[PDB]
């Protein structure tokens, strides 16, 4: 058997839950995993295609089994932590600073 | 609106990565 | 543009996202790919940082 | 099951905070003059723990069973030596090997047999008027043993075992830890003067004596003793005092503290590295006096919550009956292919069946299948001799 | 004799040498190889490490 080259049509004994938008939870579509928020997108695919890529050569958007709608990927993996102090000596504060 | 001359105006016009660990 | 193109790369393996092989391969066993692309992606964070 | 107390008047815990405590020595190599760091189990600081009392004077005596986790610090305030021994085990009813060690006023006898626990152990001692000895009495911990692993027997000496009500005296600190079967001890003894809560400043964990026993602690309980006196009867309805002393129980997690060493060599202070937003540049600096500055420090990244999966509708089942012990399959020559879609196919039904030999998975795990979407699934059946098996493998000939 | 899980605690006295001082040759103290000079030293350590 192969992988990650046909629309699914096989898989097991696995069972399909609800689906949940503007969220940073874990999706599955035809065994392709992954991390994102599933919001909307204006673009649209083509009847005989399903996967879709960009210019980084990175999974965007996939379309749904079911619904057969478009929705965008957008990992909230993206900000940074930091901290900026005046000193030891003068007070004993600080100021998080998101990046 | 910006406190340039008409000279820096002019050079002005002519002069999705950050997710891999591409931050600016 | 030189480290986007290495990340799709598989540096010997069959592929290149980290939650693909680990959802075909088990951890006892995939260690000898995921030390592929962490090795094969310090080379070019030391070319680059050149 | 066997003889307790009576009237009994159990007050709920109530909750306290820490001041900088619960600091040892991570490894046993001498520094002086150099900041060192590690990652090992110590006490959260400004962390939340449950607080016993023991106050009489009123009728409460409280020793539930609490879970033994990765480190369990224990700081009593015994002023009146309270506080016996401790007891160690999984289900302590005579059947694994627990830990006791109990400090009795005679020997320090540390055993690990099979006793059998009552439903509450603790010690009862008798004061007498003529004479000011407190001698033992009731010895109700254990009922008998069997086979024992480990035994311990110390230096003959005489408890002091006062009286006195009002202040604390003494300061005992015990970190009970349990990292792969060895148990390690760190006693720590320093005089206090006040009336109750947790005295501050900073403490230095010394070690006592290591114990290999390979075991598997689970569950303890911390024991007491009661006093009788001349005026009570002495039986076992109203005639007993448990003093009024309080111990800390609280739990080791695993964090990252940045130990100062001075020209001694020994453990003087202790700064965070993954709590305040302060002391954590201290830690990644590795220095104390943080100039006025800019700097950064780890990255943001939110964790998942939920986990959806979208596979297409495939109610239907993949027949096993023609595709695996047939009536009769091909040769090795003219092997036939067969195509399986449109069906949910899965291994765990087939070993009902037919129990496989061999379930060898080339390049995918065989745990993993039930996980992934099966893609263009081909059936190649063939009956071959028993002695040219090992060559049917991708990469043999 | 018998083998288990248990840690052992029962194995063979270790046979101990002498003690040479001001050479750079090998020692071995508690399974360090190491290979210098024991010159004598003033400053004290830890009695627990």
């Amino acid at each position: 058997f192969e992988l990650l080259h046909a629309p699914a049509t096989v898989c097991g004994p696995k069972k399909s839950t609800n689906l949940v938008k503007n969220k940073c939870v874990n999706f599955n579509f035809n065994g392709l995993t992954g991390t994102g928020v599933l919001t909307e997108s204006n673009k649209k695919f083509l009847p005989f295609q399903q996967f879709g890529r960009d210019i980084a050569d990175t999974t965007d958007a996939v379309r749904d089994p079911q619904t057969l709608e478009i929705l965008d990927i957008t990992p909230c993996s993206f900000g940074g932590v930091s901290v900026i102090t005046p000193g030891t000596n003068t007070s004993n504060q600080v100021a998080v600073l998101y990046q | 609106p910006s406190k340039r001359s008409f000279i820096e105006d002019l050079l002005f016009n002519k002069v999705a990565q950050k997710f891999n660990g591409l931050t600016v | 543009n030189t480290l986007v193109k290495q990340l799709s790369s598989n540096f010997g393996a069959i592929s290149s996202v980290l939650n693909d092989i680990l959802s075909r391969l088990d951890p006892p066993e995939a260690e000898v790919q995921i030390d592929r692309l962490i090795t094969g992606r310090l080379q070019s964070l030391q070319t680059y940082v050149t | 099951q066997c003889v307790n107390l009576t009237t009994r008047t159990q007050l709920p815990p109530a909750y306290t905070n820490s001041f900088t405590r619960g600091v040892y020595y991570p490894d046993k190599v001498f520094r002086s003059s150099v900041l060192h760091s590690t990652q090992d189990l110590f006490l959260p600081f400004f962390s939340n723990v449950t607080w016993f009392h023991a106050i009489h004077v009123t009728k409460r005596f409280d020793n539930p069973v609490l879970p033994f986790n990765d480190g369990v610090y224990f700081a009593s305030t015994e002023k009146s030596n309270i506080i016996r021994g401790w007891i160690f085990g999984t289900t302590l009813d005579s059947k694994t090997q627990s830990l006791l060690i109990v400090n009795n006023a005679t020997n320090v006898v540390i055993k690990v047999c099979e006793f059998q626990f009552c439903n509450d152990p603790f010690l009862g001692v008798y004061y007498h008027k003529n004479n000011k000895s407190w001698m033992e009495s009731e010895f109700r911990v254990y009922s008998s043993a069997n086979n024992c692993t480990f035994e311990y027997v110390s230096q003959p000496f005489l408890m002091d075992l006062e009286g006195k009500q009002g202040n604390f005296k003494n300061l005992r600190e015990f970190v009970f830890k349990n990292i792969d079967g060895y148990f390690k001890i760190y006693s720590k003894h320093t005089p206090i003067n006040l009336v109750r809560d947790l005295p501050q400043g900073f403490s230095a964990l010394e070690p006592l004596v290591d114990l290999p026993i390979g075991i598997n602690i689970t569950r303890f309980q911390t024991l007491l003793a009661l006093h009788r006196s001349y005026l009570t009867p002495g039986d076992s309805s109203s005639g007993w005092t448990a003093g009024a002393a309080a111990y800390y129980v609280g739990y080791l997690q695993p964090r990252t503290f940045l130990l100062k060493y001075n020209e001694n060599g020994t453990i003087t202070d202790a700064v965070d590295c993954a709590l305040d937003p302060l002391s954590e540049t201290k830690c990644t600096l590795k220095s104390f006096t943080v100039e006025k500055g800019i700097y950064q420090t780890s990255n943001f990244r939110v964790q998942p919550t939920e986990s959806i999966v979208r596979f297409p509708n495939i109610t239907n089942l993949c027949p096993f009956g023609e595709v695996f012990n047939a009536t009769r399959f091909a040769s090795v020559y003219a092997w036939n292919r067969k195509r399986i879609s449109n069906c949910v196919a899965d291994y765990s039904v087939l070993y009902n069946s037919a129990s496989f030999s061999t379930f060898k998975c080339y390049g995918v795990s065989p745990t993993k299948l039930n996980d992934l979407c099966f893609t263009n699934v081909y059936a190649d059946s063939f009956v071959i001799r028993g002695d040219e098996v090992r060559q049917i493998a991708p990469g043999q000939t």
